[PDB]
């Protein structure tokens, strides 16, 4: 029962939520013990490993705090199907292939997802500048025309969250993506990563309406079905999912009667006007700082959401 | 004036500022003609308007901690200098009565900033020269944790200007409240060359 | 986040701080003519026929300091509008009412069996803004201003609401220190194109003696250009009342120089 | 992580208002911002629910999903403190709500605009001349019953049966709730989206299940069948005249189950609380935000 | 095409790398090369971009006692304000009579003020802060990280010590009625009666009379000709005299004139232009320093107070004085000076004028508010 | 944090049949340290089978992947939404998993003897989401099509309902199902009342649709789509009855609303697990509660 | 923008540089500036 | 997940490394006759009847 006191002394003290500072100039060891977060990468020695505290079970502790470690999705793709000149923080989309055993998956940037919609019928200049041939992408989806035709394209593409690591292999590329959790880059100088969505595909929804300001403003990706081929739009909102399907129906109110007026839904499966999915949360204050993405030839505008917490969801249909 | 430029320059602020530009243009401009037909109180009016011009100048130069160009007889820093034309110079002397000083001390030679061996190597290879390589070495690779205060880096902001000999410089000095500014007209440098002042 | 608390408490009994006005930076409001339509403030009301309503709405141009209109007969004395008084034609003094009651307050404010507080010899100036059901309160009193568009700042409302007057019927020291510590008397804006009502505290900085005193200071009105151009010329001997025209000297707290050509007046 | 929001009142507070607020300690309150300190305006549901006769419940829902949520723990004179509810943390939420809904073991809580009256869940603060009202927190099935009773009174308003709809019934007690007359454009927009959903339901609904229930009413009597009063509806007669085909039925059900998930999410307005281990002796529940 | 030619000091190896070069240089053996023929094959001209020194503002910490706003307020470091639910003060004012007996027991309560900004630090300069540097580039990174964190924390306490002055300046506005009211209210010629109806109507007539004749006095002082100094003095003196300074802490010596035993007795808080105009209309001030305290007072809870605190709260302000209980002013003078004495009397750089027999200080805080980009 | 749950109670065949399933999951009764035998997965709810109460028990109580099995104890770890886990697909209806596909947990519909261990223990079915909604549709319509041909054999043929319900297809994996060829009438089977829910809501949807569309069209114009989607249904179901008892119509609307909400929450597949990196080499999947 | 965000031995002077700065820089008095608010207000990595 | 970075850079101008093949070990393909079929390479192509 005296070893119980030693075990509870090892178990009790949480990190300090409050600390009475006197001056900021002194920088006491107590406030340093408050503000310090244990790292995730260190050199390969016993001293550096024991100092960073990687070997602690569950969470890092030198020899729980509201932080969750991220999980990484490991994807193998063909080197032709992806452009190695992509930015780091760009959200991708794994397409569920129809073979029983594949080994190689199929992911799509929204730049690459644009040229599946374009052919058969600015942003498109950069998209056709990056990927030269759509036919090397339009066979990854084997039957794209049927799948768009019976409106079952939303349930075959699931989002995967932004990219973090892209090794530059020659035939079969392996990329790493954060499917859930705090998006942070795995680089030895730990640098931040900004989720980049191209500007013409990212229309804001707070300023589209034009007082209670919340913290977590979610980012919604939205597949819709158009007569000009499907479209992949991105919506930032500071509201709930219950709010987001109502306001997205109101936002798509001209487009539904457009698709109805040009084409009568002669069968029963053409009623679905696509679906939406929450890609995760970020801070509503310093969200979506505009920036640019330069290729060798041109440059398109692209939004840069910073400090994204990726959290995918299932597809909620729009009608 | 910080009263208007503190809200954040909306459309209803520049509408005030343009009208105030017009109201200062119709009234307070050409302040050596209203001071002629003022009558008695010309000295108070001119001494007010010069101080209004002086205090409306942002005197937040980063080298203002360097004590240079003091007045010779007093020993107070001469912050500011008027450059006027020669006809208005004696008018400003007589309207302000008399000069508070006859000369000011100052540096006799220019500050010497030549490139050292470390600067030359950075100039040869990369083609990039810093201002004070010894201070960069002193604040990165000699004492990085020793942070810089305004007293500890006042030698570094003064690249030899505070160690240069002091000779008197002949210029008319006046007094505006607390400050002292040197009123000078170098029109005589132009007219013997017939270049447009 | 760096929390900090501090608790202050007064040590003297009476007041210990004064805030005076000292200078005028600029008259930001651009004191000119800009009426606000009652179509923007009362959108739900309209006339019988649709197209006559549309003709009216297109002819007055229904679709900067906000003016208002108090409708008065043409027999209102100009000697009333020369002195700084209340624009509803009744001396709305709250301390010649008693404190913390209602009956003598409503008797002095709206009952006309007693004469005016200022003038012993008449009831009001106009009976169209000083009665209990007149035209002025059917425009501006908040009891009949229900389902109006909030955020417009009818400035004449500060003379006409009852709860402001019943607030002014409290004790005098209570009134002045609750004016000083509670500025939220439904005021105007600070830096806007049109004057809304602010709702946030300790962000904007404004104080009103109009909600304290209920008078207004008359501006330089004139019934011709000739009275303006003769008031600019002579100052001690200008004509206040001409044959059918009239000019009104400004007794405003601010004093503007009136740059007309080169003929100022101060 | 430190979640402590102190709300400084701009004036004092009398002892009766203090004793009234002190009974409502542990009840959920919404906030304007998520910052450290806040003023009293924006607190509570009172800024959207003014002291009027006309309510609008869906606008209070749109407020509640927009704003954050907090629990009231310490109230003092001139200042009261709140504890925020951020997703990821686990909280102890006591059942201090006057219309006593008994809580399920590890069920799901659900916040709610005040359906049992303004004066019932409020505190009158004349000192700061504002009103703090308290959002109702009730379990999710009874919340769905209240929401559908409100929508059913919204649709039956042009028909009339009132007290059979205008009063919720729970095993603890049956309660009356305040019935407005018109929700304006927002409740009608919610009914518009639900009308889209219902009309597309009666487009794509299968016919073999009607052929089941038409013979089944003629075969069996059940508590799922007593409400037809042993009378098959005429639409079952004039739809079941066609034949039965399994391929079009599997094509219909692949849009039926696709739309019913989104119809389920058309009732998730207002944030939802996922609870666990509610003790009926201390009236508190270890609950966290879902 | 991706290669500079600056006059490098070239190391001279003896490799036979001349062989089969221009044949291979035409085919594209190298990714990037620039052949220099003729006159261009030379050590090029040394050119450089110059970086003429970086600079930054040394953010001066502005202590609350380092300004003259602290002459308005006596301060006490109370280490447990989170545990102070209330604070009250009793006043027994004994009113004498005049033969041709009343005590007005009034209560004043304190009111707390919670202020807090939000500094923000990235997860980069904490993970690199807790770890240990090995290579000198990581030490040069770790120093920058700890300078970032220390500068953010010093910025946080600086924003707190500026928000303290902001809350003091705001609560000094919340209990401040304007001048045209207290010009008449402090004149005892009109509170002589007992505030009946006609004297109240006379006072609200005098309010309107003083509103359009006495407000904006600095705008009146330009057209007075030469009589600007006497006018400004005769307005500021009655502004001072219209303020009743009968406070119970007036008798102790908090702030003196830094030259003798003249206590300050009031402070003026104006803007920048008003200060620059008053320091010429009044001309030269008295001095440029004010003796005042260098720290706060102290009020901790001893066990004779702590047993009451843990019993039912409701601590006493001075339990030793209550354990002592006749008393006069000179007896209870240390009972009110509860720590405001024995401070080392540092001078404070703030302007002080003399208005008759009152040595009033005057100061402007725009210098403090314009470094925050906020509206004064 | 500590996460283990040690349930105390075996022999060699029990040791074998539990050691086969060292990566599967099962629900519990409490999130506490030590538990009895009865509090394990689905013992008290599957012994008469009924899908709706089994889904309520699976979504109500917590979940736990088990780790080790002793002679007398089962050291198992409960799953919390905080951190991540690792599971295996070791279930008797074998469905091959995939990467980053959402995993669901449904109560066992393919027979009690398939997913159990007889010492009792009943493990719930773990299988991905599109296969889950697919097999749910294909057992619902199988119950309906078997009940109509047990009612009237001339409506559908038994071979015609079996070429499209005796197999599912996802991503080329063409699986098969175990359908009860003899369900037995009057309920008494698994999915015997969910089809009885589906038919009632399909029956009452036109009576809701006419009342709802007519109730909203006098609310003149909030949007176009209250009257735009009046053209898409058939005109036969538009003008059906329009005269009924208002109390009876109210009860029909309320019954279809609660049967719509319960079925809509159930067609949302339940406690959804979100996998990240499935590896068919090791048969493991990194998942977490979502 | 030509602004370098590199770490530097920043010489600390005492002049009131930020005298009406944010309303000046938002209006663009400077030819090329950079505002860093929050997490970007640190020293950059070498 | 360990990590280790290396930065190789050539210091010689011309080619610095050669690679001959020395000997066979096996011929894994039978040099035989199994032609591919366009029914597997072009499976959508078909005839009328």
């Amino acid at each position: 029962r005296r070893r119980l006191q030693r075990r509870i002394a090892g178990l009790l003290p949480p990190p300090a939520r409050r600390l009475n500072i006197s001056r900021g100039s002194e920088f006491t060891r107590d406030v340093r013990g408050l503000v310090e977060e244990h790292a995730q990468a260190s050199s390969l020695s016993a001293a550096a490993v024991w100092r960073a505290g990687l070997l602690a079970p569950g969470e890092v502790a030198v020899a729980w705090s509201g932080w969750r470690p991220p999980v990484f999705g490991d994807f193998l793709i063909h080197a032709s199907s992806f452009n190695n000149a992509e930015a780091t923080g760009t959200p991708l989309f794994q397409f569920k292939q129809s073979d029983p055993f594949s080994g190689v998956d199929a992911v799509f940037t929204p730049l690459s997802l644009f040229i599946l919609m374009n052919h058969g019928r600015g942003l498109t200049r950069m998209a056709n500048l990056l990927y030269d041939s759509p036919a090397t992408l339009a066979d990854l989806v084997p039957d794209f025309g049927r799948l768009v035709a019976d409106r079952r394209f939303h349930n075959f593409i699931t989002p995967v969250g932004p990219l973090v690591e892209n090794i530059k292999s020659t035939y079969l590329n392996k990329i790493t993506t954060v499917v859930h959790g705090p998006v942070v880059s795995k680089a030895i100088p730990r640098s931040t990563v900004k989720v980049t969505v191209p500007q013409e595909a990212f229309v804001d929804l707070d300023a589209w309406l034009s007082q209670p300001c919340p913290a977590d403003a979610r980012l919604y990706v939205a597949l819709t079905y158009e007569e000009a081929g499907p479209r992949f739009t991105f919506f930032q909102s500071s509201r709930g999912h219950c709010q987001i399907m109502n306001i997205l129906r109101i936002y798509y109110s001209p487009s539904i009667m457009h698709r109805y007026a040009v084409v009568q839904p002669l069968h029963i499966e053409e009623l679905t006007f696509g679906a939406v999915a929450c890609l995760g949360t970020f801070s509503a204050t310093d969200g979506w700082r505009r920036s640019a993405f330069n290729y060798r030839g041109s440059s398109l505008p692209v939004v840069e959401i910073d400090s994204f917490y990726s959290n995918v969801s299932d597809w909620e249909v729009i009608l | 004036d910080p009263t208007f430029t503190e809200r954040g320059f909306s459309k209803t602020v520049k509408s005030d500022l343009i009208a105030m530009f017009k109201r200062h243009l119709l009234e307070h401009s050409f302040f050596l003609d209203r001071a002629e037909n003022m009558g008695s109180g010309f000295s108070q009016y001119v001494r007010s308007r010069l101080s209004e011009m002086v205090a409306a100048v942002s005197g937040e130069s980063v080298l203002k901690g360097v004590s240079t160009y003091t007045t010779a007889k007093g020993g107070e820093p001469v912050g500011g200098v008027f450059i006027v034309t020669d006809n208005v110079l004696r008018q400003l002397l007589t309207f302000l009565g008399e000069e508070a000083d006859n000369q000011i001390m100052g540096p006799s030679s220019y500050a010497s900033f030549v490139v050292r061996g470390e600067n030359l190597v950075t100039a040869v290879s990369y083609g990039r020269v810093m201002r004070t390589f010894e201070h960069f070495m002193a604040r990165i690779v000699d004492s990085p944790e020793k942070a810089g205060s305004t007293k500890s880096d006042l030698p570094a902001v003064a690249a030899g200007v505070e160690d240069q000999p002091r000779v008197p410089i002949s210029a008319a000095v006046i007094k505006l409240g607390n400050h002292a500014v040197a009123v000078e007209s170098l029109q005589k440098m132009y007219n013997d060359t017939q270049s447009p002042y | 986040e760096v929390h900090h608390e501090m608790a202050s408490i007064d040590t003297g009994l009476s007041y210990s701080s004064t805030m005076t006005p000292a200078r005028v930076a600029a008259i930001t409001t651009d004191m000119g003519i800009h009426t606000q339509d009652f179509f923007s403030v009362f959108p739900a009301e309209a006339f019988g026929n649709q197209q006559v309503n549309d003709y009216i709405k297109a002819k007055v141009g229904a679709q900067q300091a906000t003016c208002e209109i108090i409708v008065t007969p043409v027999t209102a004395d100009v000697a009333y509008f020369q002195k700084s008084n209340s624009p509803r034609g009744r001396a709305a003094c709250v301390v010649s009412c008693e404190n913390y009651n209602q009956e003598v307050a409503e008797g002095l404010i709206y009952d006309h069996s007693r004469p005016d507080a200022a003038y012993e010899y008449r009831s009001t100036v106009n009976p169209w803004a000083s009665q209990l059901g007149s035209l002025g309160d059917i425009m501006y009193n908040s009891s009949y201003r229900q389902t109006a568009v909030p955020g417009l700042y009818s400035p004449c409302r500060a003379f006409f609401n009852k709860e402001e007057l019943l607030r002014n019927n409290r004790g005098l020291y209570n009134m002045v220190n609750e004016y000083s510590q509670r500025l939220g008397g439904h005021p105007a804006t600070s830096n806007t194109e049109v004057q809304f009502v602010v709702i946030a505290g300790t962000d904007v900085f404004l104080e009103q003696p109009c909600s304290f005193l209920q008078e207004a200071f008359p501006a330089l009105s004139a019934s011709s250009r000739a009275l303006i151009d003769e008031f600019m010329s002579v100052k001690q001997t200008h004509a206040p009342i001409h044959y059918g025209h009239y000019i009104i000297e400004e007794v405003a707290p601010v004093r503007r120089i009136l740059k007309f050509g080169n003929k100022v007046v101060f | 992580m430190d979640l402590k929001v102190v709300v400084s009142l701009s004036s004092r507070l009398y002892t009766d208002e203090i004793a009234k607020m002190q009974q409502r300690i542990g009840c959920i309150l919404p906030l304007a911002s998520t910052h450290g300190t806040q003023n009293v305006q924006g607190l509570g549901l009172g800024q959207v629910y003014s002291l009027e006769t006309v309510p609008d419940y869906v606008s209070m829902y749109n407020y509640l999903s927009d704003c954050t949520l907090a629990v009231l723990d310490e109230v003092s004179v001139d200042s009261l403190i709140l504890t925020k509810i951020v997703p990821g943390q686990t909280y102890a939420i006591k059942n201090k709500y006057q219309p006593f809904f008994q809580w399920h073991g590890t069920g799901s809580l659900s916040v709610m605009p005040p359906v049992f009256g303004r004066e019932h869940a409020t505190v009158k603060l004349e000192s700061n001349d504002v009103d703090i009202v308290f959002p109702m927190v009730l379990p999710t099935p009874i919340a769905e019953e209240v929401l559908q009773k409100i929508l059913l009174f919204n649709v039956y308003s042009r028909v009339v049966v009132h007290m059979h709809l205008g009063s919720v019934s729970y095993l603890g007690h049956h309660y009356e709730l305040a019935l407005p007359e018109v929700p304006g454009p927002l409740g009608l927009a919610l009914l518009d989206n639900l009308s889209l959903y219902f009309c597309i339901m009666v487009t794509l609904l299968p016919r073999a299940s009607m052929r089941l229930v038409r013979g089944l009413i003629r075969h069996e009597h059940h508590d799922l069948l007593n409400l037809f009063q042993e009378m098959v509806p005429d639409e079952i007669a004039r739809i079941d005249l066609d034949d039965l085909s399994v391929a079009d039925d599997l094509s219909r059900m692949r849009v039926m189950m696709t739309y019913l998930q989104s119809l389920a999410s058309l009732f998730n307005l207002g944030p939802r609380l996922a609870t666990a281990a509610y003790s009926q002796e201390t009236l508190t529940a270890t609950c966290w935000l879902r | 095409e991706g290669v500079e030619n600056r006059p490098f000091p070239y190391l001279t190896v003896d490799a036979d790398l001349l062989s089969n070069l221009r044949q291979s240089a035409a085919e594209g053996l190298f990714h990037s090369f620039d052949l220099l023929v003729g006159k261009d094959a030379r050590e090029a001209g040394i050119k450089f971009e110059v970086l003429l020194g970086v600079y930054t503002n040394a953010i001066q910490y502005v202590r609350f006692l380092e300004t003259a706003l602290a002459v308005s307020c006596v301060n006490t470091e109370f280490k447990d304000l989170s545990r102070m639910t209330d604070g009250k003060i009793q006043f027994r004012i004994s009113v004498p009579t005049i033969a041709h007996q009343r005590t007005f027991i009034v209560v004043k309560n304190c009111h707390k003020h919670h202020i807090s900004t939000e500094m923000e630090l990235s997860m980069l300069d904490l993970e690199i802060l807790h770890s240990i540097p090995e290579t000198p580039v990581e030490y040069a990174e770790y120093v920058g990280a700890v300078k970032t964190v220390a500068s953010a924390l010093q910025f946080g306490v600086d924003a707190l010590e500026r928000g303290l002055i902001n809350t003091v300046l705001s609560v000094k506005l919340r209990h401040a009625p304007p001048m045209f009211i207290l010009q008449t209210l402090a004149d005892p010629t009109f509170t002589e009666r007992g505030f009946s109806k006609t004297v109240k109507s006379d006072l609200i007539a005098m309010f309107k009379r003083h509103l359009l004749e006495h407000s904006f006095f600095l705008d009146r002082a330009e057209n007075m000709g030469s009589g600007f100094s006497q006018y400004v003095r005769s307005r500021l003196s009655e502004m001072v005299a219209a303020v009743s300074g009968e406070s119970v802490l007036k008798g102790v010596s908090t702030y003196t004139t830094a030259k003798g035993g003249e206590p300050v007795g009031g402070v003026f808080i104006v803007t920048d232009n008003v200060l620059r105009q008053l320091l010429t209309f009044l001309g030269e001030e008295a001095d440029n320093q004010i003796m005042g305290p260098s720290s706060y007072a102290s009020f901790v809870v001893r066990g004779e107070n702590l047993v009451t605190a843990v019993s039912y709260g409701r601590v006493m302000r001075t339990f030793e004085h209550f354990m002592a209980r006749a008393g006069s002013t000179k007896s209870d003078l240390p009972a009110v000076a509860a720590g405001v004495e024995d401070q080392p009397r540092v001078p404070i750089s703030a302007a002080v004028i003399k208005l008759g027999n009152h040595a009033v200080a005057v100061e402007s805080l725009q210098k403090m508010y314009n470094d925050t980009q906020s509206p004064y």
